[PDB]
């Protein structure tokens, strides 16, 4: 159930977030029970590297990999696709079940065709694309090989015409 | 005596440039005087289908 009487005696582990520009003492000393973090002291031009350590008691574990955030530039949830950073798509989902993942990469057999990266499934779709010719043989027809050429029937006759 | 082996080949598969011929036999009395290879003096289908 939602509140078992056996897990009540287990103390949850906590997280502490360290920034590459140091924060104030009233911000860096607190410990967050949840995984959600907000801060207000930011500058419009300076970058910030964030990494969060995960403590259980007094012992401190290894730091997480750092994330570079710019208060003026974008990220993988801004809704604006930036192809200079390697983003194939950029939506606000942060959910891997959609066609565009949270790591700014589109999933297998998907294609996003807009600035907020709305994506559609193209294997069962009836419209052939530029890239769809060599992969989906079930929509663009039979793949002609590079060394040969296929020619179809013209003025064909049948036996039991009706 | 000049036994001829028709090379069986499908045109859907791309062509190949033959280089060597291996003849294998288990009886000791088979004596080979010479092997050969028949080709086209009209066209070569490898230099065009690169």
């Amino acid at each position: 159930t939602a509140d078992t009487p056996l897990c009540l005696q287990c103390k949850p582990l906590k997280y502490k977030v360290v920034r590459d520009p140091p924060l104030q003492m009233d911000v860096a000393s607190i410990l967050h029970l949840n995984r959600k973090f907000v801060d207000m002291d930011l500058n419009l031009g300076s970058v910030y590297q964030y990494w969060v350590i995960t403590i259980s008691g007094t012992e401190e574990s290894e730091p997480s990999p750092a994330v570079t955030y710019i208060h003026g530039s974008g990220y993988c949830g801004d809704g604006i696709i930036q192809k200079d950073q390697g983003e194939q798509c950029d939506d606000m989902n942060k959910i891997n079940g959609d066609g565009c993942s949270l790591f700014c990469r589109q999933e297998v057999s998907f294609n996003c065709i807009d600035e907020p990266s709305r994506c559609y499934f193209h294997d069962g779709d009836g419209v052939c694309e530029e890239f769809e010719q060599k992969t989906s043989i079930k929509d663009c027809g039979v793949y002609t090989p590079q060394g040969f050429l296929d020619q179809w029937a013209s003025n064909a006759s049948v036996s039991h015409q009706d | 005596n000049p036994l001829i082996i028709p090379v069986v080949h499908d045109l859907s598969q791309p062509f190949y440039h033959s280089q060597a011929v291996r003849v294998s036999f288990s009886s000791p009395l088979v004596a080979i005087s010479g092997v050969a290879l028949r080709s086209f003096d009209n066209f070569d289908p490898v230099t065009l289908s690169s």
